[PDB]
RNA sequence: GCGAAACAGUACCGUGAGGGAAAGGUGAAAAGAACCCAGAGAUGGGAGUGAAAUAGAUUCUGAAACCAUAUGCCUACAACG
RNA sequence: UGAGUAACGCUUGGGAGUGAGAAUCUCCCAAACCGAUUGACUAAGGUUUCCUGGACCAGGGUCGUCCUUCCAGGGUUAGUC
């Protein structure tokens, strides 16, 4: 099955309406300040008070 | 499968080379309608 | 023979440097152009290339060379006559030596 | 006074790049960059390239505070194409097109700054306005 | 004879390689038409040690610089490789 | 000393690094 | 530094571009859809 | 306009005979953008040359289809060549 | 337009390293398949596709610091095959 008509430039935008994407959570660290994303490790490996992993 | 080219230089070369092509007329027939045509690759002979 | 030899004064008769006085230093008889010292001083952005012993170093800043000019522009110069003025220029043929001689038609000058 | 900083052929198809542009129009310089340093897409580390490019040559070369500036827009233009032919079955053919965006990002200080544009256009009409007038004043001079 | 067959040596490791060690080996490129009774007989009229074996390699053109522009093919090249006997060492230049 | 120096690297036309000559160097790249 | 070309002919950006024959040799056959 | 203004009977197609394209224009002069900034770099933004750099090698002019941004107006009970 | 849709054409995990950036590159340890074969020698054909170093315009159905891709250099030795 294709389509026997052709969709015009307001259609598809409607469908696309629907494809905008989110902006996911961030938050700060407390051992360097920079942003980073909700619940993770920063890049210096300081998660809350718990050393991980070695300096980037 | 067996497709229609089996390469091979000797059925080639003795089939559309300048030596059996100069052996008849219609061969030599051949080779002056390509000298008009002017074509760089007269026969399968070069490269 | 020819207008214009390696060697002898010209000056410029047109464009942005009028008056401009200057010795050729070569003469491009294939494109029709002229290197005259000290005129049309163009100052090309000299880069650094290192690949050569000389290139080790090639010290090139803002170096002002000479840029060829057409030999319309250029005209010759009289230097014997008191009063130099600028002129064309004959191709008599003098019997005493035989050989071809340019001399200018506004006067009687050699050369 | 607008800053700017462009990109010519970037891979990322116009497409799949305009969803992420859209983050990061109106945002804050800081908050752009964090934007966009967080974003598990492609066209994210190349937008957020050009963005520090620009935020650099607008705090060095066009003289600006720094903590003014806002992204005022990045769009990514349709770029030149260049055409491959993917083999199919049966021995036909299809041509398949890889697609190329043209970068820019646009960064101002003042917030008021479709005013200028569109007085700019203001500017205009009463220029072609006034060339009216004064053709037409000549013809009843003449 | 007249010693055109003779066109020029070349330093590779592997000829490197064979110039070191007891016997040494000299590689040249000569007319690929040459043979090696003409190989033999243009070193001595050059030299004047008799080599004691000749080898010969022919190496077919190919296509270079691919790709490129204007694309072209190799030269071709006959390569020699002469051997003089044990402890004599004959420089290639300086005559 | 000197020859440790200009063996580094200036790859000869026909070589390679590393495997440079001992004692020629001084020829084609004088 | 060193970074320098003085050959005649030296680039990075190789210059190429592909192209189609267009070819499509394509067929088709018979079927069981008829209505004799 | 000769198929062919460019290196065209070339690239390419076919075992072969044979078939057979597309592609021109910087600037008067390369004077082809030293240098600084961001970037790994290409590159971009300044600086500089130039009358002109929105003439920058993607190089005369740059149309529409086509793709985006925005001033203003309208639009989420509505049967629409 | 269809539409960012179908498709991406039989094979896993981790450690260390390089790099601006590593599921894809290098090394190591395993793991899984071939084993009358995915093992080894060659004929035909292919014609440098072989080795070293470098690069990531283009191609690799993703990525790529890597490649059978590109650049530079080199490589095929016969009285007995
Ligand atoms: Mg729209
Ligand atoms: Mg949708
Ligand atoms: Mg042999
Ligand atoms: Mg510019
Ligand atoms: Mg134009
Ligand atoms: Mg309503
Ligand atoms: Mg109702
Ligand atoms: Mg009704
Ligand atoms: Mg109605
Ligand atoms: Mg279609
Ligand atoms: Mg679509
Ligand atoms: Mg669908
Ligand atoms: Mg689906
Ligand atoms: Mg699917
Ligand atoms: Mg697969
Ligand atoms: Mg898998
Ligand atoms: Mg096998
Ligand atoms: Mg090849
Ligand atoms: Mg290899
Ligand atoms: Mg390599
Ligand atoms: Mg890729
Ligand atoms: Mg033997
Ligand atoms: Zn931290």
């Amino acid at each position: 099955a294709v389509q026997q008509r052709r969709s015009s430039k307001h259609r598809r935008d409607k469908r696309r309406s629907h494809d905008a994407l989110t902006a996911q959570a961030l938050s700060v660290c407390q051992k360097c300040g920079k942003k980073k994303l909700f619940h993770r490790v920063c890049s210096c490996g300081m998660y809350g008070d718990l050393r991980v992993k070695k300096a980037y | 499968m067996k497709r229609t080219y089996q390469p091979s230089k000797l059925k080639r070369a003795k089939t559309h080379g300048f030596l059996a092509r100069m052996a008849t007329a219609s061969g030599r027939k051949v080779l002056k309608l390509r000298r008009k045509k002017q074509r760089a690759q007269l026969t399968v002979s070069s490269e | 023979m020819q207008r214009i030899k390696k060697g002898d004064k010209v000056v410029v008769i047109t464009g942005k440097n009028k008056g401009g006085s200057g010795i050729v230093l070569k003469i491009m008889p294939a494109r029709q152009q002229a290197i005259v010292e000290g005129l049309n001083k163009v100052t090309r952005h000299k880069k650094k290339d290192q690949t050569t012993k000389r290139a080790a170093k090639q010290s090139t800043g803002k170096v002002q060379q000479e840029a060829p000019i057409f030999l319309s522009k250029l005209a010759l110069f009289d230097q014997k006559a008191k009063q130099q003025t600028i002129g064309k220029i004959k191709y008599v043929m003098d019997p005493k030596t035989n050989k071809k001689t340019r001399v200018f038609k506004k006067s009687n000058n050699t050369l | 006074m607008i800053a700017f900083a462009k990109q010519f052929r970037v891979r990322i198809s116009p497409q799949k790049a305009r969803l992420v542009c859209q983050l990061i129009v109106g945002k804050k310089t800081a908050d752009a960059q964090n934007i966009l340093s967080n974003t598990p897409k492609k066209a994210a580390t190349l937008i957020a390239k050009l963005l520090n490019s620009a935020i650099a040559n607008a705090t060095n070369n066009h003289g600006m505070n720094g903590d003014a500036l806002y992204v005022f827009e990045c769009v990514a233009n349709q770029g030149p194409s260049m055409k491959r032919t993917i083999p199919r079955a049966k021995g036909s053919s299809n041509m398949i097109t890889k697609r190329s965006s043209n970068l820019v990002v646009k960064l101002s200080d003042n917030p008021n700054e479709r005013q200028e544009l569109i007085k700019q256009q203001k500017a205009l009409v009463k220029k072609r306005v006034e060339g009216q007038q004064k053709a037409k004043m000549a013809r009843q001079k003449a | 004879d007249v010693t055109n067959v003779l066109l020029k040596p070349v330093l590779t490791e592997k000829v490197y390689f064979n110039q070191m060690g007891e016997t040494k080996k000299y590689v040249f490129v000569v007319n690929p038409k040459a043979s090696k009774t003409r190989v033999k007989l243009a070193f001595e009229l050059v030299y004047g040690i008799k080599p004691l074996k000749v080898n010969t390699l022919i190496r077919k053109p190919t296509t270079i610089r691919g790709g490129s522009r204007f694309p072209g093919l190799s030269k071709l090249e006959k390569l020699a490789v002469i051997t003089l006997p044990k402890g004599i060492a004959i420089s290639v230049t300086g005559e | 000393k000197q020859t440790q120096d200009l063996t580094k690297n200036m790859k000869i036309k026909g070589f390679r690094k590393g495997k440079v000559p001992p004692t020629l160097a001084k020829d084609y790249l004088d | 530094x060193x970074x320098x070309x003085x050959x005649x002919x030296x680039x990075x950006x190789x210059x190429x571009x592909x192209x189609x024959x267009x070819x499509x040799x394509x067929x088709x056959x018979x079927x069981x859809k008829a209505a004799d």
